[PDB]
């Protein structure tokens, strides 16, 4: 929901007056900004298996304990893994939507509202999810902005963990 | 609420998918016209006064029951309402433009607005009239040639007139 | 006050946030609209005697009933028409205000809080100073985006005015 | 409340004058800077929890009595506490550079926080080492040369520096 | 809605009580005064014609540009004329109201609330209508209590326009 | 909300008419008859304790099974809720008799009292008891010939009587 | 401190508004009535010795175990009887004040607010006081409007007692 | 809060004493010239809108600091909230006319504007000058000798100058 | 309603936590004196019969004037004593429900809420039921804590009515 | 509001009498039952997180819709919601566990919970199915024989499934 | 702060009431506790470095990697070792203050408040403190009463980590 | 706020030790003669009217000058308020008693009472008087031997006159 446009308008709205010029510019800033972002999001889409494979695997790397002792939080079997991977995938696929969007709210609404209570309910790590954003961050690939603004909502992710 | 890059991110979270690569080059393609969509909202908001002013005047010559002693829009805090309706509607409009969907109109505006008319006793039918004059002016306004790059607005001018033609099925 | 900036840093605030890319693209619609707007003050402000002159004498040639209503609100004399003349270059500063910052702020601030108590108490009519106005965006010579930007803003405050 | 370019028009509004054209060619230049100020921001902010953390940690390690049986940062709300000291700090400093301004620092976060120190007895001098603690770490994320187009910034480092050394002479 | 008997209904109910020898008071008072209004109003009402004809008729002497300049806010036509008398008789016959209830409710709800909006949007000036009540008030013709008491609602509005 | 002369000035205004001479002489006559209608406020506000624990202890006798245990009126403080609501109501009705009009009665004490009752399990129709011997109570202290000029009160009277009939048809 | 005048001052003050010819009428209400009522305000004061002596008696006549019951609520000695003879004549002064103001206002202020407090917290009977303010009603001797006015508010207080 | 009735009541009540003949007679000479005193309520009312203007272009143009770039009453903002003081000072003025006593002017409109004045920064002694300004023209209203019957209004126009100086001596 | 574990709950509740060994002490505080309280209350009301006319006939005995004066509110016809015992029977059995549930809940809602609007309207003097509840106390035999806990409501009531 | 004794305490209140001999038996001897009333609540409380956690758990492994994108427990806001619902509603029947009575279920978590769910898009049955799973698993940990005094909790448990199912009744 | 005499204070005080024999069973029901608090108080203070030793050491046979990686917030050294078995005492010692006051006061003021913040800061896993906790449970040898309830704070703190 | 047993907690958390054999059996030995301090709070309750009523009385007595027409407990809201006042402190005193600590009667009765005395105009020395002569009529309730098994609560009473001397000793 939280975009630029959509903060433009709930701002003036909130003030009950028009759009002036400086709405306008946030268009301008976000429509220059915008082919970088669906520039950055066409390629996370593409590579979205190996990376989000590969970052459920660092995850079992820097804490191999994750695979090993049991129990419904852990991964020890293809059940968990699964979980892991399948979970791993939803959080790169909504950072792809807020760049698509160019703003956090997809982040916020889907991912990180009530993700702290998801995350102690479950017994699952703030860790293992900040090892797997930074494998992303650090296999994606991208250049230029749109690597810029990508690693800016997995460290708004990374932020949110810790 | 939602702005045209997020009604298509809501749409791809229920189905749990990543934006296709059409989708991204659809969206894409709106981004790239976003200097004429910048001039729609600045020459409707420049001239929000001059159009609104226009419209109740135009309706209320058209209806002159209206304003007549007993009218709907009789007596100064009557009539100051219905200008500042047909003013609402036209500010949430210019919104809908900006953010290329009607869902800040939909939810804030038009919402139950026939039957809060209809609860006030206020011409819901006449309403639309003074919608369709705000939707005339607005669009000569947009699709003026004078002191502006010269162009093809004809999309972006049809889902204008969309949004307009929305807020006026919604009170008629 | 209220600037592309400055509005960004309100809205984050509000929600309690550090600042987003939504808001960094703020600056960078608004840093591009900037160094032409900035110059397109310093047209303005070299002009404003032309201007202003100018814009006051076409509020008389317009209601030429104002040079001659015998009444301290009136530009009959020298004291009527020194103030008029001083009006008319406080509305065209605080826009170049609003043009210098990018946003209304200025005009909020400076000018429009408070104008219609002004106006009704001194009995000064809205439509001299939207003529005065007219004249300004008629008569400044600005091209390209300055004007359009110049120019939303003297419609902003002839939007407040009627 | 007020940007950069807002102090310089609030300025001249006081003297009912145009500003000059050094005043406007001196914004000018702050403009022209602005990819610096936005990777400012962006390296700071995607850094705080990191940066916020190593502070406490360093302070605690460097003044053990803050955080020992009856220290002010004992017990895991004032634990806690002091962590959102030093992060909302943070975080109004990284508004203060992307405005190019303090005014945001100074009256939502910096007054009255020294009496308000006082009040709850916490120690305003160690709560300025945290804030310096602060200030290196995101100086030296700000300036580090990886990853990004090589260029000055020791001109906004510098700013940077001074909104936090600004709030640390606040509290101490 | 606002009359010596409604308010003093108002003032009790917001204090949850009933009626005192106060409040009768406020009874007698009105009682005692509404015969030379009610004739007041009876008088107005048989001059209406004769004081809105000539009230708008001193404001187009008074501000000649009026009847002259060609735009919709204004009397140059014949369709402008009707709407200015036709305004002139609202303010007269809600003034009238006034003295009927012997309160300005009619007037804050009738006339009053939105008439600033009002003369805004349609470029009216409050000067036209000051001067058109100052002639009313100047002719017609009443004395005693009913001109001390329609003068007060006359000037009521004045102090509205001002 | 309104009183005798605001409603006809309402009538006139959607109608956009001045007041005729007929509709001035019976306001004018209504004012002839104040001195009546001020004692009528006076005597049942100076009697309305009486009155109104005169009614509940004659309605509570009439119908025993208000008041007894599992009753809607047993329990002190349902019984002085019960106490409260005549009270309300009788006090509704004295600003309608000082305003010579019963819009007050109907906007602020009438609306929605039908519907209220239904949801608390109050039975509406035992309360239209009870206003009927607010009615009755108040009539004969209204008429009461003693310590007080002599003269005709009966239009006043009937005046009076419709408004707690008002009341007892708006409770159920 | 409610009084004809307070009231229409608060009311206009609550609503931002200056005095119109609503409250002036409400003070030629006062002004028409204030001669009777002060009138009944000198006549109760010069009797104000009879009637609080023969109200106190009134009170032991109708209610003789106040006189016979041994207690610190009680008259049966000298001590009671001064409380209450004291008490009667705090009623009388303080309802020759409401007619003084023409409100209730001084009954509201000095004597009924916290009356029922000190009459449950002493053990005094509202019935009491009921009684003897009905004995001052049927003995003032007062006629026309300063007797109807005055019965008013003694009246008021019986209610306040019941 | 209190009016000359009220207050004669209240110093009473501190003796325990009835009010006497004299302080009874001395409150119905009171009642005798409420004439004049409406009059004056009505004629300062009626010309409130011109005094204030009236006050504040005197004002302004005998201390053009006030309105000259930077100053207190410079921008539209201040322009207006001075006139608004003025107005507001005028308007309790005029209820202890109404009220013949000072109280409502001093608890509600008074107390503490010394104090308020200093904390914002307006010259205080310019406002008792307008104060000053309001009072000469309200009493030149008053004394008007047009349109009313003639009569001795001088105690009166006494009573009504210690408010206005009352007024301008708790700002300074 | 209020009983030791209604009011634990009401605790938790509003302050969304689960019930911890805090409120498991009040629920062992509550069955640990319940038989006490349990013993008083089947003991009153084996007794209600005799306690219940034996203290109406105490308050006619301290009061001979409700036997004796003519008015509804008095117990001088068979009416008015029927009524009478009715009351007092309504504070026993309304004082053996507290008993039962440890707790001031029943006198609260079902007794002392809206008592002295009751006591007031209807002309009934609270002093009748303290003497009421005194005979209560020093007639109901009880000993032990049955005795103390059923006193402390009797003295809870009685601090109601005065 | 009510806890086992209150219930039967308002019940002889709208008949207006004492409890028998009999009734008081009847509450004597919950009250020599309560300590493993105390059990059951505090078991089932020091068990609550692990309890809720297995409902949802087994709940979402039963009907993988439901955290399916686009489900209702999509999301981790509304997986989050989800888990909440379940463990208030646990915590309200360890509430009527040891109130004895289901007021305080019935009154503020049951009541109009249903029609609730049938305005979010939320399903009922789901919830039934997850209050059956907090049954289950509470019941187990109340019976689990070890580290407590040996004795009957039939009737107990008996009354603390009838809770469940009550629970899980109001929702479908 | 949270005790049942506290709690029971507060909620009186929220009502404006005096304590009644509701309030006076939970000082019943929390004296009859008292004993047995404090007996498993004596006995987990006496044993309290063999339960802080213990309890950490479980942890690291557990999650043996708490020993091995090298970071801040593990314990591969002395100082994170030394740290630990600080926070396994903060969470025991914090414990028995629970039981002295029979409530969760303590260990919602000292220990719980702001603790899930801290443990996201500085990257601490729940499960550790959890483990931790499951150690102490099964090993303070307490017996009776002061067995469940020691166990009732343990289990508390165990769901505020889940 | 607190109570005996969170008062030794919070000294040994600032030292960060386990309580002490010592401390331990202190507190026990408070818990053993519990019932005393049962009797002190239900007794003084249970007369809790007749003590208010009986201070102000002997203090109205001693100090007529406090109810004589203009005295500060003059007028009925006066002396309600100066009623209440009274019991007030007793009420928070009772709350101390309970706890075994002055926290309660600290932090919320007496903070800022003696500031709030002098902003009235109230005599604090007055009320501590009224405070002295509740803690008379307490103290020889509490030490009544009468209906009460017999013992000694010398230290329990010394422990009441604490609190109701903190009061008065707050006031003047
Ligand atoms: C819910 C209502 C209720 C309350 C409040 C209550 C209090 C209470 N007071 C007690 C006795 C006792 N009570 C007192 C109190 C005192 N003896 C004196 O001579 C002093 C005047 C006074 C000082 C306060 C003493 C000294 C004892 C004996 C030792 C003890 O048990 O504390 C006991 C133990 C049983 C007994 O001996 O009676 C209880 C439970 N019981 C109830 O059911
Ligand atoms: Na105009």
């Amino acid at each position: 929901k939280k975009t630029p446009l959509t903060e433009a308008i709930s701002a003036a709205d909130s003030q009950g007056r028009y759009l002036s010029s400086t709405e306008i510019q946030v268009a301008f800033g976000r429509f220059r900004q915008a082919p970088a972002s669906l520039q950055a999001a066409k390629s996370l889409s593409a590579n979205a298996s190996r990376l989000t494979e590969g970052a459920a695997q660092a995850v079992y790397n820097k804490f191999p304990y994750t695979t090993q002792q049991q129990g419904p939080n852990f991964a020890y079997d293809q059940r968990g893994k699964a979980k892991c991977v399948r979970d791993v995938g939803y959080y790169l696929r909504i950072i792809t939507y807020a760049l698509v969007v160019g703003g956090t709210g997809p982040l916020d609404d889907y991912l990180i509202s009530g993700l702290a209570e998801i995350n102690k309910t479950f017994d699952l790590s703030p860790s293992w999810y900040i090892e797997a954003l930074k494998y992303i961050k650090a296999n994606h690939g991208l250049s230029g902005d749109p690597a810029v603004e990508a690693n800016s909502y997995i460290d708004y992710v990374i932020n949110t963990l810790s | 609420m939602l702005d045209a890059f997020a009604k298509v991110v809501a749409q791809a979270d229920t189905r749990g998918e990543y934006l296709t690569d059409a989708q991204l080059d659809a969206l894409s393609e709106l981004v790239k016209e976003g200097n004429k969509r910048a001039d729609a909202v600045n020459r409707i908001t420049s001239n929000a006064s001059a159009i609104v002013a226009a419209a109740v005047r135009d309706l209320w010559a058209e209806q002159p029951q209206l304003i007549a002693p007993g009218g709907n829009a009789y007596t100064s805090r009557r009539a100051a309402a219905c200008i500042r309706d047909l003013d609402i509607i036209l500010r949430y409009v210019t919104y809908a433009i900006f953010a290329g969907d009607s869902s800040v109109l939909d939810d804030r505006a038009l919402n139950g607005l026939r039957e809060t008319y209809l609860a006030l006793g206020t011409p819901g039918a006449s309403v639309a009239v003074g919608i369709q004059k705000l939707k005339d002016a607005s669009l000569k306004i947009v699709n003026d040639p004078n002191g502006i790059t010269r162009g093809d607005c004809s999309a972006l001018a049809a889902e204008i007139a969309s949004y307009f033609d929305r807020a006026a099925a919604a009170v008629a």
